[PDB]
């Protein structure tokens, strides 16, 4: 991507000089995945398996994927929620 | 020359729907109670959850159910046939095991009277189930059908003590005829 990082208004005098304003400068959120890549254990998803009938998808709408296990008679769901603990 | 019927029995639904003075209980909340402590019971009669009484089964968690208490004979009118005999029973333990894990469970009745559960996913006893002599003589309205999980005691440090705490239900797929 190209990101617009600096806009400046410049006036030019006739005696080959410059009348300049201080620039409006803009900063963007960076994508440096080589440094900030963090690995974390995932024990929340116990017995999740693509060999059996599990799925990361969202029912109920709700925009964040749940965990659906589906037998031929009943379906078992785990809706995504909020940890009340720390963050 | 027969009427071939399938019936599903959820044992946590059965144990929760016992009458009062017969001790209704949650199967998921009373298995990890009995696994954690040494011994106990849950309910009474034939719809009870306890440990085995005899030798070599003291560390085996047995979840028994009665057949007349299921009232399968009320699912169809008596005008179709008064003879209703079991053809095949399969067990399903929902979402318990991975693709490379095993359960050891024995489904018996009080030869062809017992059945060993291995994967618990529409699991019959057999390596191949062919209807080409399983369960001749067994009526749907008499008897009791128990399911024994061996080594299921945590103070004795058995395997499947940690595994039975993560148990959701026990599902029995009873197939029977109406001749």
């Amino acid at each position: 991507v190209s990101t617009l990082v600096s806009v400046r208004r410049v006036g030019h005098e006739d005696n080959n000089t410059v009348t300049a304003l201080p620039p409006l400068e803009l900063a963007y959120q960076p994508f440096e995945p080589e440094q900030t890549a963090l690995w974390q254990s995932m024990d929340v998803l116990a017995n999740f398996n693509t060999i059996q009938r599990w799925q990361l998808l969202d029912l109920k709408g709700e925009g964040v994927p749940g965990i659906l296990y589906q037998d031929r008679n009943g379906w078992w769901y785990r809706s995504a929620q909020r940890q009340a603990g720390e963050e | 020359r027969a009427l071939e019927v399938e019936r599903t029995v959820s044992l946590a639904e059965v144990y929760a729907g016992l009458p009062k003075d017969n001790g209704p209980f949650s199967l998921a909340q009373e298995i990890d109670k009995l696994v954690s402590q040494g011994s106990g019971s849950a309910g009474s009669g034939n719809n009870n959850l306890a440990f085995g009484a005899g030798t070599d089964t003291k560390t085996s968690l047995q979840a028994s159910v009665s057949f007349a208490d299921l009232k399968i004979r009320e699912d169809y009118p008596a005008s179709l046939g008064k003879i209703r005999r079991i053809k095949q029973i399969s067990v399903t333990l929902p979402a318990l095991l991975g693709p490379y894990q095993d359960v050891q469970a024995i489904l018996s009745y009080g030869g062809c009277e017992a059945l060993a559960v291995s994967h618990g996913m529409n699991d019959s006893g057999q390596f191949q189930l062919d209807f080409n002599l399983p369960f001749e003589g067994i009526a749907i309205d008499q008897g009791t059908l128990t399911l024994s999980f061996p080594n299921a005691s945590m103070p004795e440090k058995g395997k499947q003590a940690t595994m039975l705490k993560t148990l959701n239900d026990i599902i029995l797929h009873i197939r029977y005829t109406i001749k």
